[PDB]
């Protein structure tokens, strides 16, 4: 067959992933410019939300040395690629769970609708990549919203999952925290209730 | 906004490490027991951040100087440099490369590192840089030392430096570890041995690069990284 | 009624694929985690139906004509033939052999096949036949096309035809797949790679048979299937 | 040591097994003669029963593309091996579960008793073979009846299973479907309550 | 008008097939018995048409749609693509590439094809395309079936597609045939065996290209054609 | 010595060459634009001629599945390389002989004179390439005109052919078809009167 | 592919082929029973004929050490396989050209019509195999009759030959010799007028 050069193999981020990538959460001084958990400056368009969740292992213990990167469209269904700390909105951001903060958070806006490669709209989602010690190659998932039930039933992606129960693990449950709209999205890596992870 | 004009070569999950690799103890509870769900690539997987306008400090690729409490770090001064290409051998310009590593002693500047090797007060351990028009990146740093860990009763990670490379999309983002030419710890570590094909391991080993060394000052190593192949879309929905 | 006068060679479960072969995704939730319990062979296991009196239609083995809607299927005309023998080399006479497959383009005539390649109006995809006194069987059909499936992201099944074979007892019944000689898809298919030993993979590649081809008409492939060896009981209950 | 020719290797029956083995079911036109689920015709001797079950995977979900082959003695405990669609009793049959049918059913008579090789009687049992996608080699099981507790307690095959709670998995439960005597045999492939599978 | 500024590497007539290869029957009465006369290259030989302005239809390279009679051809969907370069490795831009072939079953849409396999109502069999600035070309079609022919008594052509390529000059124009990787018919075909050196046979086997395939849709093959090297004239008439 | 990449090998054009190169002729529907046998349109400059020939094999039988490509200077002796179906003159064309047509024909103007690499003029000639089944690599020839005897006697290409009777085979014979000026060039592939073929 | 045991390779019969096979024509005593040139006893059914011919080499010289075996149907279109010297008719026979007899002969009956594998009638023919020194593997031909023009135009075999002139070489020209109907059939092995030989 035709053989290309091989991709460099993945390796675990390890316990000290924070020092290269969450300088604050390692409790080390920062630089002038850091990629972090504020996607939306408070004056950006769309519905402002707060995301949070916990990450469990197969024994049901909290994973507190975990790192998350996210990618999502703005409120109009557009992916803003030029990262800049001066934009009102960026489509990328990073967040982490710590020994102190067992929980992660992210401040952003509910993403609008994007179409897939066939022109079919997917429901609002945020793409999530999860790295931590013990994970050899990061895990890809998607975060969807419970108040979008209809778009969720028609999604070409959520419908590639055979079992209806497994679709429920990608669904974040709406709540409120200090008068602000919040969604909780917990990740179970292994076991009872395992979140669905994707390949692409 | 970004456009969906690209497709990425499918990863080979037989070349990368598997999620469950029992000798690497922590992977036992941290790995899916269910199969990964394949999905077709869409604009959500085929676009990614561009860090061209992030504002880098003057010394962010320079670990000999970016921490500095009026002194130079202790340890082998080395330049680590290389190029980032895709599987077609096409350079990947303006991509973000970030790296973190311990000190000359195996100690990390982090609260959980309870290891008995001391901190080096002139050394932080982090850098970042953007590749150039041709795919080149470069760092100045000190060779890290090996450290022990609580895995088996006498395990030691070989000297390594962590790298995260963004590439053009989130389909290409990757976290890996570079290892040093001839370190006899390499074939013994369970984290390296989680990569089953040895050729795949061979790609993680940085080679001593004397042509790039500065005489009387610092050695150099060369590490090139290969990101998933990018091709134009062809014959889609006819 | 059937008599217990026979024993069958115990199966080599390392020769056959294992239950759990994770690269073949569906097998994760479909395989027992406890061990198979081992039972001595009784008459419940060593007898099996004989299908000699089954009423076969004239074109049951002839896939070029058994579906037919005023026409000929499109694709490579081929005869597939062979012989059924046990592990000792004894022929297996008046055995039921069933087969099914996709059309030339890789589409199966079944509701669950959502694949874009079209249905061929003159092709069904099923055949059956009883082996002769010498263990020979034969069919005529069109070479199936390979097809994609949702396992990994760009996984493709090589061309194959499925086979079922009853044999003398229910201890001998087997379902398998024939592949075709030289198909570069063979080594890449995770279902094929579920068989660990490469000499076992070989036993499933039907080889091009020019001596059996009909000049100016159709090519032929040969596929010989070997069932568990059957022996007479000796020294039992003393 | 002595080597014989090796056995052709098994391959999964795949998602399309019905196209070649359960014609009606793939929703395809049939042939004049098919091997199906009526083992006994209404004027056959013995007690008429109806069996049914469902097939589960490791996550507690139905296996809707399974295909089962069964082999059993008639009512006086004899294996009728000469298959014929005119005989009043065939010892062999075939059934499937479909996206439409989550359940398989088989119309047969309760089998009689047969001896093992050593002369010891076995409790009434149906022999079962199971095939489906994701199964590389088929599985062997035995269906026993719950109202045959004394014979079950002395069967020399059920006694080869070490643990008692494991012998239970092999016991179909007497019930009623349309007021006609029935037995329910559910198969759990993997997990909690995994059905015992054999090798011989 | 075209200028004589180029020369082309002389052809290796031992690399190419010879004229008389008797196992390929027709070649007996079709080959010159006298020697080819050798002529220096002039402008008559080093210039050739350029087809940039030729009016190509939208589906000229797309055999799945260019004939179409409310439908899709039956057979293996494949993209065949590659690159055209000269012997020095220089790409050959805006070159004409033509191809033709049988259908899935081995029948050609032409009066002289008397073969029993049927015509596919949605398939023509011709395509054309101009190479891009980098020398890339591509088409989409169905994999042809092999077919019998009257040469020897049970001779069968392997699956192939025919190719024509113009190149920069009439000294570079070539007609050839692509075969497919692993076809056990390849080594047996007397037309293929007209090429004496086995490394030359290899250059005609299009290889399976998984990185170029469209997941869940069509596979791809790669075929790169190499034309005579073109150089600038040096030291001529002194 | 220095080796370059080797040249893809030639393969016969086969019996079905017309299906991809001479569409009308395979009796197939054409595309809007085809490369065919009219090199000159009626308002093109130069003397209009009509050429024709027949193709023979070694036994004196017609080759009815041949396909010819021609390349020629226009009337002022220039190679028009930019092919266009609107130009009044294309230097390139294509023709075939069919079971229907034993003969090929080409509608062109008599070409002008061009110099070789050394500056010496060549006699008017059409360059010809021939393809058919049984031909593994195509053949090269030149068509010269019989009424251009003086230019032919001094052409530096015709003079490279050692034997004089061999130079004759390259000379098309002036004749008349429908009272329109024509030249006849017959090709003998093998045998008595074999046409000279070139290599360059 | 599938490989069978190889056929034993052929070798020339050589100059002394006569001693093992034409004992009379080598001028050696015969045995009680010889396979020879009289297919038809004079009282057998059908039209009695005499065949003769000469065999030339590529230089047009006579081949006088040649051996021919023949196979043909009787007058009803039936091949009589049981060879017996007492039958009125045998379908096999042998004949030879000698230093004395430059010509071969055979006494037989015009064969009736047989059908081919598709049920299509072939014209009357006799199958001929020719062995001699200088021939490494014998040559197969067929002898057809000139007074059977119509059946000859419809023959599926004579029509597998592309060129009409080459069909004429298998056609024997009717003559008379001493009041007896005779056909002359000459074989040219090579060259001008080469007889057609077959593979099967
Ligand atoms: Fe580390
Ligand atoms: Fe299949
Ligand atoms: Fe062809
Ligand atoms: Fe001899």
């Amino acid at each position: 067959p035709i053989e290309l050069l091989p991709e460099t193999p993945s390796q675990t981020a390890g316990p000290y992933v924070h020092i290269g990538l969450a300088l604050e959460a390692a409790g080390n001084p920062t630089r002038d410019q850091e990629i972090w958990n504020r996607l939306a400056k408070p004056d950006a368009p769309g519905e402002h939300i707060l995301l949070l969740g916990q990450v469990y292992d197969g024994n049901g213990h909290l994973v507190r040395d975990s790192f998350l990167e996210v990618w999502q469209a703005d409120a109009n269904g557009e992916y803003q690629d030029a990262y800049n700390l001066e934009n009102a909105f960026n489509s990328f951001g990073r967040t982490a769970t710590t020994f102190d903060a067992g929980e992660w958070t992210l401040h952003t806006v509910k993403p609008g609708v994007v179409n897939n490669a066939a022109g079919v709209p997917m429901a609002p989602h945020i793409n999530i990549s999860l790295f931590a010690r013990g994970i050899n190659i990061h895990l890809h998932t998607r975060l969807y919203f419970d108040d979008e039930a209809q778009a969720n039933a028609k999604c070409p992606v959520l419908n590639l999952i055979e079992q209806p129960q497994r679709r429920e693990t990608l669904i974040a449950k709406r709540c409120e925290v200090d008068g602000k709209t919040a969604y909780r999205f917990d990740i179970r890596i292994q076991g009872e209730g395992e979140t669905v992870f994707f390949d692409f | 906004p970004a456009q969906d004009n690209s497709r990425f070569v499918i990863r080979d999950r037989n070349w990368h490490p598997k999620a469950l690799t029992p000798d690497y103890k922590t992977s036992i509870a941290r790995s899916p027991r269910q199969a990964l769900v394949s999905i077709p690539q869409s604009i959500s997987e085929t676009t990614g951040p561009n860090f061209s306008h992030l504002g880098f400090g003057a010394h962010d690729h320079d670990l000999l100087l970016n921490f500095n409490n009026g002194g130079l770090p202790i340890g082998e001064r080395i330049i680590v440099a290389g190029r980032v290409v895709d599987q077609y051998g096409k350079p990947v310009p303006n991509t973000l490369v970030e790296m973190w590593q311990a000190n000359a002693g195996g100690r990390h500047r982090h609260k959980n590192d309870r290891y008995l090797a001391p901190l080096d007060p002139n050394f932080g351990g982090v850098g970042r840089c953007l590749t150039d028009s041709d795919g080149y990146y470069s760092f100045r740093t000190i060779k890290p030392g090996p450290y022990p860990w609580r895995n088996g009763p006498n395990d030691w990670r070989p000297a390594h430096i962590h790298f995260g490379i963004s590439g053009p999309s989130i389909a290409t983002k990757l976290i890996t570890q570079l290892y040093f030419e001839g370190d006899p710890l390499i074939p013994m570590c369970p984290i390296v041995k989680s990569i089953a094909n040895p050729e795949a391991v061979q790609q993680l080993i940085a080679k001593l690069d004397m042509n790039n060394a500065n005489p009387m000052d610092c050695l150099a190593y060369r590490f090139d990284i290969v990101l998933r192949g990018q091709r134009k879309t062809h014959f889609e929905n006819c």
